[PDB]
DNA sequence: GATCATATTGTCCAGACAGT
DNA sequence: ACTGTCTGGACTGGTCGGCGCTATGATC
C-alpha cells in the first residue's frame, strides 16, 4: 500500500541514536588519495555513499544516482556544547540546582505551573511566556527548595562560553569556567519530571544531548563532491569544516592519550568547540567565520537551511520545474483570450503524456507513427510495466505497431491542449492562467491583448514562462479553475481586470462616435474581421450619394446581447446638460422611444436599450479595465464564456476600425496658435511675478508664518501653489485650445492612452520640478546651480520649467527636468523592493487562511478567525462594487425584463 | 507613490501591518462637542488646552551668562 | 462619566451566558480553546465587569453586512 | 444543490484518471479527443457517477 | 628530481537589559 | 516603573549572457 507523513515529531538526536544510525566511524581527515580512490574510514567512504559513477555504495550496494546516502558519527575525544542550544543551556543553568539538579521552585509552585501548562492548551505564545515566567522566577533563587545547596549567579559569554560567578573564602568574587563536560555533567541530574517545566520533553529532548559528545557527520550524497574541468577534485565547503573537526578531534585525543597538561587540553578543547560552533553556524556572532584557503568564508549546515538561496525558499518552497519553456511574447489579436502562441519547436520539444484508450488509439498512433521529427508527432513511449523508450527513426515503426491499451505516448503540444502562462513577478493570483496551445511557426510567444493587463505586460521585451501539466488531474484543475475566462473580474476591488485597452478604446471611440458612418463593404469586412454571425446586414441608417451607410452605433449594437439595457455617464462628459436630460427622459418613460433618444443623443451618456446603443461612445468606461461598466455586467449576468466572445469581437472590430479609419499622431498634435502661447507667457510673467514678490514680502519681514510653521517653510509652500496654480491654468488653456479632432485628446479623454497632463507637458509647459515633494535644493550652497546667483529663491532658480517639450527646454531646466526624473526612478527602484518583501510577509501571516463549507475561516490549529468571510460570506470577486447586492441594478433589470 | 506629514502610501501601509508601537508622525483626529464645533474662538481656546507648549518654543534668544550663572 | 462604548469605533459588547456560550460552541463544533481571545485587561471587559472564562458577544458595525456578532474569550494577561 | 468550482474541477480530474487508466466512457466520444475532454463531455452530460462528500 | 601531512581561529525595527 | 543601550535579523522575484577561483614548504 502507500502511506503519508501525518504529522512530524522534532527533538534531539541522542549520542546513541546517533551511533546506531551510522554506518560508519570517520577518523581519516581526508577524501580521497593520489589516485582518486575514497580512502577507508574517511569522509568520502563508499559506506556513507557514493557520488562517482563507478564506485558502488558499501552500506546499501546501490551505484551512483540511487544511493540515498548513509550517515557518519563521529566520537569526540571532549563534549562540545551546541551554538544552537548554547543560550537555551544557559536557561537551564539558571533553572537547576547545581548538586540536586532539579528546578529551582517549591512544590507548590511546580504542581500550580503543571495546571497552568495544562489548562491553557497548545498555543505557542502562552507557552514561551509560561516558560519565560518560570525561568526568571528561578533564576532568582539562591537556594535550592529541594536541597538547600547555596547556588551561584551563571553569566553567558557568546557563543558557548560560560562563566559561574563564585566566592572564595575570602570573600572575593571570581569567575570559574564551566567547562562542556561540568556542564554535560549538571544536565544530566535533572530528572524527566522537571523537563516540562523547562520546556524540554523528558524522552525526546533530554538537557545531556544538547551537549554534543557524538557528531553525526553527512552522507557522502548531501555532501557531494565534483571534478573539475582541470581534473582536481572540488570538495565542498562541510566537507573542509569536517576535515578540520578530525583533525582537531585526532589531535585532542593524542594529547589526551599522551597525557598532555590542562593548558593543552583546554586550548585544544576550545579550538574544536570553534570548529564545532562553525560547522553548526558559520554566521555566529561573536567568532570569526571559517574561511577557506583562497580567503572565501564557507556556508555551513545553518546557511544551507536559511536565508534566500538556502533549501527553505530557494529549494523547497520554490524550485525549478521540469517541462517548462520561456521566451519573448509578442501581441497577437486574432487568437482568443483563451489562446497563447506556442512556438513550432517549444510545441515540439514540450510533450503532454497521453493514455492510449479505446478513443484516441488511432491518434495516438499516428503521433508515434510520425515520430519526433515529424509534427504532430511524439517523442516518448512508456509502456504499462513502466519502461519509457525515445523515438528514434528505427523503432518509430515497431513501436506504433506495438502500441495497445494502457499504454502512455508523450505527444507534442497539439491545439486545445491546456498549458499554464505565467509573467514574473506573481503580485497576485491572475498573474498565471491556463490557456489554450496554438501552433505557429514562429520563434515567439503570442498572447491576447486583453490578457495583458492581468500579466502586467507590454511588449518591450518582455519574457514570459509557460507550463505544461502532466497528470489529468493537473490538466483538468488548469482547465476548470485557472482558465482565462473565469478570471475576468479582479477580486481585488471587484471589477474588470481582462479588458481592452489602447487601440480597443480608441476604436470603440472612432467607431461609436456621432458621425461615424461605413460603407456596406466595409461593414461586411468588419463583420468578417469581428467573426460575428451576422448573415444579413442590417437596415442602413442613411443614404449619401447613392450608396447605403450604417452608423457605427448600429455595428456596435450586434455585439451586445438583445435583451441587454444599461444606462451610464462615460469620461467624454463636458456638456452636464444633455446627460441631465436623457437621464430625466429615462426615468420618465423607463423605456424611452429610440427616435425620442436619437433626437437628443449625447456622446457623453451611453446607453443601451435592448441591445441597441441609442446614443454615448464608446471609452474606457465601456470595457476599459477598472472602470467598463458594460463588460461588468456583461459578465455577471450572461455569464463568462459569452463575455469572453463579446470581449474577443469588440477587440477585432475596435482593431478593424482603427486599422482602415486612420489614427496617427504628429508634431502639429501639440501645436498651439499664437494667442495661446501669449496667454501662456502671460501666465508665466504673472507667476515670476508673484514669486518675486512673496521672496520680496519673505525678505521684508512682512510674511506670516503659517500656523505651526517658520518663514522657509511657509515661503516656500507659498511658492509651490503660486507654481501649481500656474500650471493649472496653462493646462486649462491647452485643454481649450485643443479640440476633440485631435488623435492624442481623443487618447487622452478616452482612457485610452496617456492623460491630460501629457499633451499639457508636451504643449504648455513642464511645470515645477520637485524632488522628494519639495522645491530643488540639492546643489551648492544657497542655489542649485552656478548659472544662478546665490541665494536666489526665484522659480527659474529652484526647478520651474517655463517651456514644454515642444518648446524645447534651456540647459538649467533639462538639468531640473533629469533631477527629477531621476528621483522618480529612485522612487521605483526603491518602492518595488519594500513592496516584494511586505507581499511575502503577508503570504507568509495569511498563507493557511481557507473558507470552510459552514462559511468561517479557521486557522490550521483550529481558532476561528472570522465566523463568517467579509461579515457576509460573499467573494470580493462576485461583489457588485465592493457591495454585497446591487440592488438599483437587479430592480432596474428586473423591471425593464418585465416591461419589454 | 513615496513621500500634515501623513507619511502616506506603502510606508504608511508597512507601518499599520508591521503593528508600529510608535508610528512616524503620529497624528490625532479630535472632535470637539456643540459647545465648541461651531465658534472658532472656542475651537482655538480648546486646540490651545490640548496643544503642548513649552517655554523653549516660547523663548527666543538663548544665553548663559557667568554673572548670576 | 464617559461611557466607552458611546465611541463610534467601539462595537456593542454582551456577555453571553453558560447556554448561550454552549450554543454558540455546538453551532461551529468548537472548544473553548478555539475562539478568539480577548484580554482581561481590555478596556472593554472591564467596562463589563467580565472575568476570565467567558465569552463575550460583539455587535460590530459591517460595512459589507451592517451587522456582524463576532465572539471572544475572556483569558489571563 | 450545486457544485463548487473545486469540487467540479476535482471530479473532472478524478473522472480523466480513471478513464486514463480504464473505466470505459459511458456516452460517445468524438474518436480522438483527450481523456480530459471526455471528462467534460461526462460532466456536461450530466451523467457522472462521482459524489462530493460535504460535513454536516 | 618525485612525494606528503598540514593548511589561523549600512538602515531600520524589534526584543532583552542595566541604570535611575 | 520609565529610558537609553546592546544585540539580532532582513533588505521584490525571475531571466539572458559572461569571468574567474577553489596549495604548499619540507623530505630522500
Ligand atoms: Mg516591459
Ligand atoms: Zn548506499
Ligand atoms: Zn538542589
Amino acid at each position: 500500500m502507500k502511506k503519508v507523513i501525518g504529522s512530524i515529531e522534532f527533538g534531539i538526536l541522542s549520542p546513541q541514536e546517533i551511533r546506531k544510525m551510522s554506518a560508519a566511524e570517520i577518523t581519516v581527515p581526508d577524501t580521497y588519495d593520489d589516485d582518486g580512490y575514497p580512502i577507508e574510514g574517511g569522509l568520502m567512504d563508499k559506506r556513507l555513499g557514493v557520488i562517482d559513477p563507478g564506485l558502488r555504495c558499501e552500506t546499501c550496494g546501490a551505484r551512483a544516482g540511487e544511493c540515498p546516502g548513509h550517515f557518519g558519527h563521529i566520537e569526540l575525544a571532549r563534549p562540545v556544547i551546541h551554538v544552537g542550544f548554547a543560550k537555551t543551556i544557559h536557561r537551564v543553568l539558571e533553572s537547576t540546582c547545581r548538586e540536586c539538579g532539579r528546578i529551582k521552585l517549591t512544590d507548590e509552585e511546580i504542581e500550580e505551573y503543571m495546571q497552568k501548562f495544562e489548562v491553557m492548551g497548545d498555543r505557542k505564545g502562552a507557552v514561551d511566556k509560561l516558560i519565560k515566567e518560570i525561568h526568571k522566577k528561578a533564576k532568582e533563587r539562591m537556594v535550592c527548595p529541594h536541597c538547600g545547596a547555596p547556588q551561584f549567579p551563571i553569566k553567558f559569554e557568546r557563543p558557548t562560553i560560560y562563566w559561574e560567578l563564585r566566592k572564595d573564602e575570602e570573600g572575593n568574587e571570581y569567575k570559574h569556567r564551566m567547562m562542556p563536560s561540568e556542564v554535560r555533567d549538571r544536565l544530566e541530574k535533572i530528572p524527566d519530571k522537571d523537563l516540562p517545566l523547562l520546556g524540554l520533553h523528558p524522552e525526546k529532548s533530554r538537557p545531556e544531548w544538547m551537549v554534543l559528545t557524538v557528531l553525526p557527520v553527512p552522507p557522502v550524497t548531501m555532501r557531494p563532491s565534483i571534478t573539475l574541468e582541470s581534473g582536481i577534485r572540488a570538495e565542498d565547503d562541510l566537507t573542509h569544516k569536517l576535515v578540520d573537526i578530525i583533525r582537531i578531534n585526532n589531535r585532542l585525543k593524542s594529547n589526551i592519550e599522551a597525557g598532555a597538561p590542562q593548558l593543552i587540553i583546554e586550548d585544544l578543547w576550545d579550538l574544536l568547540q570553534y570548529h564545532v560552533t562553525t560547522y553548526i553556524n558559520n554566521e555566529t556572532s561573536g567568532v570569526p567565520p571559517a574561511k577557506h584557503k583562497s580567503g572565501r568564508p564557507l556556508k555551513t549546515l545553518a546557511q544551507r537551511l536559511k536565508g534566500k538561496e538556502g533549501r527553505f525558499r530557494g529549494n523547497l518552497s520554490g524550485k525549478r520545474v521540469n517541462f517548462s519553456a520561456r521566451t519573448v511574447i509578442s501581441p497577437d489579436p486574432m487568437i482568443s483570450i483563451n489562446e497563447v502562441g506556442v512556438p513550432l519547436a517549444v510545441a515540439m520539444e514540450l510533450t503532454v503524456p497521453e493514455k492510449v484508450t479505446e478513443f484516441n488509439y488511432e491518434k495516438l498512433k499516428q503521433r508515434v507513427l510520425n515520430g519526433p521529427e515529424k509534427y504532430p508527432g511524439a517523442n516518448y513511449v512508456i509502456d504499462p510495466e513502466g519502461r519509457r523508450i525515445r523515438l528514434m527513426e528505427s523503432n518509430r515503426e515497431l513501436i506504433a505497431e506495438k502500441l495497445d491499451i494502457g499504454w502512455t505516448v508523450e505527444r507534442h503540444l497539439e491545439d486545445g491542449d491546456v498549458v499554464l502562462f505565467n509573467r514574473q513577478p506573481s503580485l497576485h493570483r491572475m498573474s498565471i492562467m491556463a490557456h489554450r496551445v496554438r501552433v505557429m511557426p514562429y520563434r515567439t510567444f503570442r498572447l491576447n491583448l486583453p490578457v495583458c493587463p492581468p500579466y502586467n505586460a507590454d511588449f518591450d521585451g518582455d519574457e514570459m514562462n509557460l507550463h505544461v501539466p502532466q497528470t489529468e488531474e493537473a490538466q483538468a484543475e488548469a482547465k476548470i479553475l485557472m482558465e482565462v475566462q473565469n478570471h475576468i473580474i479582479s477580486p481585488r476591488y471587484g471589477g474588470p481586470l481582462i479588458a481592452g485597452i489602447q487601440d480597443h478604446i480608441s476604436g470603440g471611440y472612432l467607431l461609436t462616435r456621432e458621425g461615424a458612418y461605413f460603407t456596406r463593404y466595409e461593414v461586411e469586412q468588419m463583420l468578417m474581421f469581428a467573426g460575428m454571425d451576422v448573415n444579413e446586414l442590417p437596415e442602413p441608417d442613411k443614404y449619401e450619394n447613392g450608396e447605403p451607410l450604417w452608423s457605427g452605433k448600429t455595428i456596435f449594437s450586434l455585439l451586445l446581447p438583445d435583451d441587454l439595457t444599461i444606462w451610464y455617464r462615460n469620461k467624454l462628459c463636458d456638456e452636464p446638460e444633455r446627460c441631465e436630460a436623457l437621464e430625466k427622459l429615462i426615468e420618465e418613460k423607463l423605456i424611452p422611444d429610440p427616435e425620442e433618444v436619437r433626437k437628443l443623443a449625447y456622446d457623453g451618456f451611453v446607453y443601451i436599450q435592448n441591445g441597441k446603443l441609442l446614443s454615448g461612445a464608446v471609452d474606457k468606461k465601456a470595457y476599459g479595465r477598472e472602470d467598463g461598466k458594460l463588460l461588468d455586467i456583461i459578465v455577471r449576468e450572461y455569464g463568462v464564456e459569452r463575455a469572453r466572445q463579446f470581449l474577443d469581437q469588440v477587440t477585432k472590430l475596435t482593431i478593424w476600425v482603427i486599422t482602415h479609419k486612420g489614427f496617427t499622431t504628429a508634431i502639429d498634435d501639440e501645436d498651439l496658435p499664437q494667442e495661446a502661447i501669449d496667454r501662456i507667457h502671460e501666465i508665466i510673467r504673472e507667476a515670476e511675478e508673484k514669486v518675486q514678490r512673496l521672496i520680496e514680502a519673505y525678505k521684508r519681514g512682512e510674511l506670516e508664518p503659517l500656523p505651526g510653521k517658520t518663514l522657509e517653510e511657509t515661503l516656500e509652500s507659498k511658492i509651490m501653489a503660486v507654481l501649481a496654480e500656474a500650471r493649472d491654468n496653462a493646462g486649462k488653456v491647452a485643454e481649450r485650445y485643443l479640440g476633440m479632432n485631435n488623435h492624442a485628446v481623443i487618447m487622452a479623454k478616452t482612457g485610452a492612452r496617456g492623460k491630460i497632463l501629457n499633451i499639457t507637458q508636451m504643449a504648455a509647459m513642464l511645470g515645477q520640478q520637485s524632488i522628494r515633494g519639495k522645491r530643488l535644493y540639492r546643489g551648492y550652497r544657497g542655489r542649485v546651480l552656478t548659472h544662478f546667483k546665490p541665494g536666489d529663491l526665484g522659480a527659474r532658480a529652484r526647478g520651474f520649467v517655463t517651456n514644454s517639450y515642444k518648446s524645447g527646454l534651456t540647459p538649467q531646466e533639462y538639468f531640473f527636468h533629469a533631477m527629477g526624473g531621476r528621483e522618480g526612478l529612485v522612487d521605483t527602484a526603491v518602492r518595488t523592493a519594500q513592496s516584494g518583501y511586505m507581499q511575502r510577509r503577508l503570504i507568509n501571516a495569511l498563507q493557511d487562511l481557507k473558507v470552510d463549507y459552514d462559511g468561517t475561516v479557521r486557522d490550521p490549529t483550529g481558532i476561528i478567525v472570522q465566523f463568517k468571510y467579509g461579515e457576509d460570506g460573499v467573494d470580493p470577486m462576485k461583489s457588485w462594487q465592493g457591495k454585497t447586492v446591487d440592488v438599483d441594478r437587479v430592480i432596474v433589470r428586473t423591471l425593464l425584463k418585465m416591461r419589454g | 507613490t513615496l513621500n500634515i506629514n501623513v507619511t502616506l502610501g506603502l510606508p504608511r501601509i508597512i507601518e499599520i501591518v508591521d503593528a508600529r508601537k510608535n508610528p512616524s508622525t503620529p497624528i490625532m483626529t479630535v472632535y470637539l462637542d456643540e459647545e465648541h464645533r461651531y465658534d472658532r474662538d472656542k475651537a482655538l481656546e480648546v486646540a490651545r488646552r490640548i496643544e503642548g507648549t513649552t517655554l523653549e518654543n516660547l523663548a527666543r534668544e538663548e544665553t548663559i551668562d557667568i554673572l548670576n550663572m | 462619566e464617559f461611557n466607552i462604548f458611546d465611541h463610534v469605533l467601539v462595537p456593542e459588547h454582551r456577555i453571553l451566558s453558560e447556554e448561550e456560550k454552549e450554543e454558540l460552541l455546538k453551532k461551529y463544533r468548537i472548544r473553548i480553546s478555539q475562539l478568539p481571545q480577548i484580554k482581561a485587561s481590555d478596556p472593554a471587559v472591564v467596562a463589563l465587569g467580565a472575568k476570565p472564562g467567558d465569552v463575550i458577544e460583539i455587535k460590530r458595525k459591517s460595512p459589507t453586512a451592517g451587522y456582524y456578532y463576532y465572539y471572544r474569550l475572556v483569558v489571563e494577561d | 444543490f450545486r457544485y463548487t468550482r473545486f469540487e467540479k474541477a476535482r471530479i473532472i480530474g478524478a473522472r480523466a484518471l480513471q478513464i486514463a487508466m480504464g473505466a470505459p466512457v459511458l456516452i460517445d466520444v468524438p474518436e480522438g479527443i483527450t481523456p480530459l475532454q471526455a471528462a467534460l463531455l461526462e460532466f456536461e452530460k450530466g451523467v457522472i457517477p462521482i459524489t462530493v462528500i460535504r460535513p454536516s
